[PDB]
């Protein structure tokens, strides 16, 4: 055919190991992304999964051809035959391309020398979540990538006009957060091997607390009301009062343990930890109130709900 | 040239 | 351990109360110890957390046996 | 285009007649392999498995006279796949369980 001869001519005398314009000028690469879906944000492991269609285009004077054919649209077969930039993701704990049924890669070659190379990736990017206030935490999770071995003088990156072709967010597995937006940056990081141009995409995610309300906040408020109801029970009922108080505080301890299990292992008190601590204070105070009463009730009947509501207002407004 | 001798030794070993 | 001591301010003639409080406190101490040790591997020696949990267990068990001693001195 | 052709000739000359089996200075003094590490993350230090997960940019440099070129005044950074055609130290971590 007329296309097979073009490919044979292009690959004839083609050094796959050499980048375009090596020793001449840095190779400008324009990268674009289609964020198919931001997968689950694993706050416990400080990582999140993202599925993308990563596209990168560059000019290669070796891959230029003049003929009636305008483009050479090719599958993954030709990806390994020509020079592809060694773009790796700096904050990817583990990433893998898609191979079923065939490798999910595309490669198009224009007459001038444009080489649009796209592939589908599933990156388990590392987002350094700072959950000092949880579950109201808002995170700007990045996704960096750069050439692994080619310094700034040999491979330069740049963002095409279309910033990021983010897909429809309805089908995303992002249950915890809501995708607020995207923002791109391009900075020259210095390291031991040289200076490398790094392009980073920050996805801004804002947490939703509805599941945490029905999961943690509501049970703790209900058990605090269970602590409250002890006051209306007659003071003479020593076993009843003591039983209600102990059941309340012990199940509060259990609820605190499971709520902390939801969180990762981090050494700082969070907002949920503050709320459960205040609930501890309330239930323990009710038990001690009956302890001192046996060894006043109406004052507690007012102070406990009012203190809890005022603390709720102060805590929630923050 | 210094390593060529061991290269020839290995090639002779793996030959046939 | 702090709430185990409130048994001491309760009236001596409250067996159903003090006994239940001490029992709940000691069983919760056991539960906390087991929950902490399950996360760690099957390590065959006592750790600092293990020794602190065991000390606090000895304290709460002593409070329960303090009520036992009071009941046996009054009734028995 | 002169530089591209010259670099292609230089790399082809270097790789031609190269024996991956023999280390640099084979049958001679030991090759000094300097090592450099840039830790990027320590993902998790687990006591249950008695292990820690560490991510790093493990770099190593050594002198190989067979890979010495002087026609061009620059440092040639090549495709990663050329590492399959060049001798590299058989470095391993005695502690690693899955890497
Ligand atoms: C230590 O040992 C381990 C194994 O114990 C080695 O790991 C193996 O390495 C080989 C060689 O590099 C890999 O084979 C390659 O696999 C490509 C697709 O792999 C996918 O499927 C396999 C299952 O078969 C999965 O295991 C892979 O997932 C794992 O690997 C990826 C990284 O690759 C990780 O990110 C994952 O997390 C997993 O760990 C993948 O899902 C396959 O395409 C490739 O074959 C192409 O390339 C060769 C090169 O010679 C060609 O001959 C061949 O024809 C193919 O080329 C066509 O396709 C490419 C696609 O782009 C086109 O560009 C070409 O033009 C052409 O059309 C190759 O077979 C193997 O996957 C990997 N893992 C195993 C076996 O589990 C380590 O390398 C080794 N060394 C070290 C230092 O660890
Ligand atoms: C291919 O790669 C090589 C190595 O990676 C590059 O060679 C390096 O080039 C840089 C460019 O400047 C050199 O940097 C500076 O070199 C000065 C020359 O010192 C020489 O002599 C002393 C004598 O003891 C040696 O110890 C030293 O290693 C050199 O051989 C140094 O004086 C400099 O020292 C300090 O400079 C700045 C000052 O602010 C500090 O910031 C630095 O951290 C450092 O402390 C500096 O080292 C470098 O030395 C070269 N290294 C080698 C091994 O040659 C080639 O340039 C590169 N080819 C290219 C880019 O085309
Ligand atoms: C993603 O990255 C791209 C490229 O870095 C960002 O697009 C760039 O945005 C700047 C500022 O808006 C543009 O500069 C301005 O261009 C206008 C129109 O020509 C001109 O009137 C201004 O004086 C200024 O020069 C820049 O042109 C544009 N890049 C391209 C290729 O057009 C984009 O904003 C980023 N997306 C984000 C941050 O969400
Ligand atoms: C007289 C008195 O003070 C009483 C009060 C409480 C009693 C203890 C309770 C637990 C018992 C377990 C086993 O039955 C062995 C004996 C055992 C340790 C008892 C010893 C005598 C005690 C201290
Ligand atoms: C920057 C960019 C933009 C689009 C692509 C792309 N190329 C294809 C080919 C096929 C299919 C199914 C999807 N492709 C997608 C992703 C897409 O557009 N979706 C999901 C609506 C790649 C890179
Ligand atoms: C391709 O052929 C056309 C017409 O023969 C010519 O004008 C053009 O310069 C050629 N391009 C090349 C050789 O790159
Ligand atoms: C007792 C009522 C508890 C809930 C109060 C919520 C107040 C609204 C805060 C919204 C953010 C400013
Ligand atoms: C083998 C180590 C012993 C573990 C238990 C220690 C208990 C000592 C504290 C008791 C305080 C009254
Ligand atoms: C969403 C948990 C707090 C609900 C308010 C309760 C005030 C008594
Ligand atoms: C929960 C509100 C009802 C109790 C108020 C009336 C008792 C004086
Ligand atoms: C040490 C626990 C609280 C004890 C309070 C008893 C009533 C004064
Ligand atoms: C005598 C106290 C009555 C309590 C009124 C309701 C407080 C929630
Ligand atoms: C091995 C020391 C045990 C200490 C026990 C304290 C009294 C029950
Ligand atoms: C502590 C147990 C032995 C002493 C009990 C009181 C006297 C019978």
């Amino acid at each position: 055919g007329d296309v097979t001869v073009i490919l044979n001519n292009l690959l004839e005398g083609y050094d796959n190991k050499l980048r375009p314009d090596i020793g001449v000028k840095p190779t400008l690469i324009h990268t674009d992304m289609y964020v198919n879906s931001i997968g689950p944000v694993n706050a416990i492991n400080m990582e999140y999964t993202i599925d993308i269609f990563f596209a990168q285009t560059w000019y290669d004077r070796r891959l230029k051809f003049n003929s009636t054919i305008k483009v050479l649209r090719l599958n993954s077969n030709m990806v390994g035959k020509i020079w592809i930039p060694d773009t790796f993701f700096r904050n990817s704990k583990k990433a893998d391309a898609h191979w079923i049924t065939t490798p999910n890669r595309m490669l198009r070659i224009w007459n001038d020398g444009r080489v649009l190379y796209t592939l589908r990736l599933t990156i388990d990017a590392e987002c350094q979540l700072q959950l000092h206030n949880f579950p109201m935490d808002e995170h700007s999770c990045p996704l960096e990538f750069s050439s692994y071995g080619y310094p700034r003088e040999e491979i330069v990156y740049q963002w095409k006009r279309s910033s990021v072709e983010v897909g429809d967010t309805r089908s995303w597995r992002l249950y915890q957060f809501s995708f607020v937006g995207l923002r791109n940056t391009t900075e020259v990081v210095k390291t031991t091997s040289g200076d490398y141009v790094v392009m980073s995409v920050y996805f801004d995610l804002s947490r939703r607390m509805g599941y945490f309300t029905i999961q943690t906040y509501i049970p703790c408020t209900l058990i605090v009301v269970l602590s409250w109801v002890s006051f209306w029970i007659n003071k003479d009922a020593v076993p009843a009062r003591t039983s209600l108080g102990i059941t309340t505080v012990l199940t509060m301890t259990t609820l605190s343990t499971i709520a902390r299990k939801s969180l990762p292992k981090v050494s700082y008190v969070t907002a949920m930890d503050l709320f459960v601590s205040v609930c501890f204070i309330f239930v323990f105070s009710a038990l001690v109130e009956y302890g001192t009463l046996h060894y006043m009730d109406s004052y507690a009947r007012i102070f406990f709900p009012t203190a809890f509501c005022l603390f709720n207002l102060v805590y929630w407004v923050s | 040239d210094n390593t060529t001798v061991f290269t020839r030794i290995l090639d002779r070993l793996l030959d046939g | 351990t702090i709430l185990s001591w409130v048994s001491f301010w309760i009236n001596y003639d409250a067996s159903a109360a003090r006994v239940a409080l001490g029992i709940t406190t000691v069983l919760t101490m056991t539960t906390i110890n087991t929950h902490l040790r399950e996360t760690l591997p099957k390590i065959p020696y006592v750790k600092a957390i293990d020794m602190y949990l065991m000390g606090c267990f000895v304290f709460v068990f002593m409070a329960l046996l303090e009520y036992a001693l009071v009941n046996y001195i009054f009734f028995g | 285009p002169s530089n591209m052709s010259l670099v292609k000739e230089t790399v082809d000359r270097l790789l031609k007649g190269y024996d991956i089996r023999l280390r640099p200075d084979f049958g001679g003094p030991p090759v000094a392999v300097g090592m450099n590490i840039d830790i990027a993350s320590i993902d998790m230090v687990s006591e249950v498995n008695m292990d820690y997960t560490l991510t790093m940019y493990f770099q190593q440099a050594w002198r190989d006279k067979r890979l010495s070129y002087n026609v061009i005044p620059l440092n040639l950074t090549l495709d990663n796949r050329v590492a399959d055609q060049l001798w590299v130290p058989d470095t391993y971590f005695l502690n690693d369980k899955k890497s």
